[PDB]
Formats: C-alpha cells, structure tokens, sequence
C-alpha cells in the first residue's frame, strides 16, 4: 500500500515579494484597515505623496519620470601592453633612500591584480584611492 | 527636481539623500504656493470684466 | 564613488550633499521674498485697474 | 564609461572643433559633457536623459 | 528603560486597547507613548513630566 494514495482536492497560491512603499491606515484599534501601494497607479501616487486616502479635484505633483539607462558601453584606449610592474617589484638591487630613483610608466595596461598575490607584501593603504577600484581606472601618469 | 539637482545619475546618493528626511518633499510644496500664485495675481489684475 | 572606499566616502560626500542642499535653500528662500514683493506690487496694480 | 568617466546619459553627434590637446567639454555647470572616445578621434556629445 | 526602551515621564493607567503583538504605541509625532509591563500586561502610558 506503500505505492498509490486517493487524497482530496487541495489549492495553494504562491506569490514573491517586492521592496514597494506602502501607506497603511491604523484604525482606531490599531489594526490594518485600509492600506495603498504607491508604485501601482498615478490614482495610487497621488494618494500616498498627499498622506491622505481622499483627495479633492484639482491638478497634483508627484515623482519626476526618469528614462533608465538600456545598456552600459566601456571605452578605453586601444593599446594593450604590459607596464613594467613586476621587474620594480622584482629588481634585484634598489637604490638608497636618499637617492631615490624615479621611473617614467606609461603607453602601458597595468594589472594590479597580480601584484595583490604576492604574499610578502606589508604596506597597501591607498588614501586617494580605493585599493580595490585600481583595476577599472584610467592613470594619466 | 530635489533628488535630482542634488544627486543626479547616482543611485547610491539619492538613497543617502532618502534618510535626509522630509526636505525635498518641503520645496516642491513651497515653491509650488509661488507657482500658483501667479496664475492668480494675473488672474486678479486683469480678469475684473 | 570610483575613488573612495564606501567606510568613508559617506564622510566626503555628506561635506557635498550638505552644501548643495543648503544651497537650494537661499535660492527657496530668494524666491519666497521676492514673489512676497511681486504680490505687494501686484495688488497695487489691481487697484489702479 | 570613457577612461573612468562614469555618467548616465546619450551620445550624440557633435560639431565643436576640440584642440589636440583637449579632450574634456564642460558647461557654465562647470562638469564634463563632450569627450573624445580614445579609439577614434571623434568627438561625442553628452547630454542627461 | 522598558527593554532598552529609554525615556522619562509619568506613567498612567492607559484606556487604549493593545492587541497581543502589538508592543509599542506611537503618537502621529512619531514617538513612544504606551509601554506594556513585561511582568504585568496592563498597558502604561508614557507622557513627559
């Protein structure tokens, strides 16, 4: 018997969630008696954006419509080169602190991602910058 | 436009400027009084016949 | 937001949200003195009509 | 996105003649509305939804 | 300091009605003003001195 059951009828609806602003009328006991969801109807907006479930005739202001973007397009420069990164943080010999030397980089891609791999690394603290956001932007010089 | 001139093209600001309260709210009521009120002054001046 | 970390973008930026908003305010404020000045004019036109 | 310059907005065709040099338009708002895309040397006109 | 709940007032005998959830009353200024007893359910009512 374990294989084959006669059960009754049975309905179930199931709906999801949305984050929506909704105006809710407590009654003078407290509970829910009458509620309006902003984002439904204009008829909807206008009641929620004046506190008020009745509004008289007369012309209304409400949100300001706004077109939202339908793709998203990167441009960059063409060249795809590689900056000398790796041989200043691989360079056998550095010069003394009191004679600092200072390199041009440039007409380069540079991939910071490598170099946060390198486990010996002590100081990363960019002021200016977030750490994070030196992969998606431009360096003049 | 409160929301816009303010944070225009940035979603993250137009929900900082959300918790900001009630003030944007406050200048579309306020300038909206001078904005009909011009539809009344002329109305007034020259609507007597 | 392409330059600063979000822990304390928030403190750079309140410094800007502030100033504009601010700023909408002496324009708002403008605007009520100067349409109290219009209406004080134009109901001295209305009785000359 | 042109070279880290985020916004939301249209791309038109433009007439304005930009110096070598130039590569930044701005406005009496005094922020950046015509650019130059880096492949070609066209440049492109920015203007708000 | 109901539950963490600070404040200062004289509590009375409150004539509003609390359904079994509801914990916390709130005026239209947006402000506690009836506490129930954790130990007694009769509802308080909070108003300042």
């Amino acid at each position: 018997s374990s294989s084959g059951w006669t059960a009754g009828a049975a309905a179930y609806y199931v709906g999801y969630l949305q984050p929506r602003t909704f105006l809710l009328k407590y009654n003078e006991n407290g509970t829910i008696t009458d509620a309006v969801d902003c984002a439904l109807d204009p008829l909807s907006e206008t009641k929620c954006t004046l506190k008020s479930f009745t509004v008289e005739k007369g012309i209304y202001q409400t949100s300001n419509f706004r077109v939202q973007p339908t793709e998203s397009i990167v441009r960059f420069p063409n060249i795809t080169n590689l900056c000398p990164f790796d041989e200043v943080f691989n360079a056998t010999r550095f010069a003394s602190v009191y004679a600092w030397n200072r390199k041009r980089i440039s007409n380069c891609v540079a991939d910071y991602s490598v170099l946060y791999n390198l486990a010996p690394f002590f100081t990363f603290k960019c002021y200016g910058v977030s750490p994070t956001k030196l992969n998606d932007l431009c360096f003049t010089n | 436009d409160c929301t816009m001139y303010i944070c225009g093209d940035s979603t993250e600001c137009s929900n900082l400027l959300l918790q900001y309260g009630s003030f944007c709210t406050q200048l579309k009521r306020a300038l909206t009084g001078i904005a009909v009120e011009q539809d009344k002054n002329t109305q007034e001046v020259f609507a007597q016949v | 937001f392409s330059r600063l970390d979000k822990v304390e973008a928030e403190v750079q930026i309140d410094r800007l949200i502030t100033g504009r908003l601010q700023s909408l305010q002496t324009y708002v404020t403008q605007q009520l003195i100067r349409a109290a000045e219009i209406r004080a004019s134009a109901n001295l036109a209305a009785t000359k009509m | 996105n042109f070279n880290g310059l985020k916004g939301t907005g249209v791309l038109t065709e433009s007439n304005k003649k930009f110096l070598p040099f130039q590569q930044f338009g701005r406005d009496i708002a005094d922020t950046t509305d015509a650019v130059r895309d880096p492949q070609t040397l066209e440049i492109l006109d920015i203007t708000p939804c």
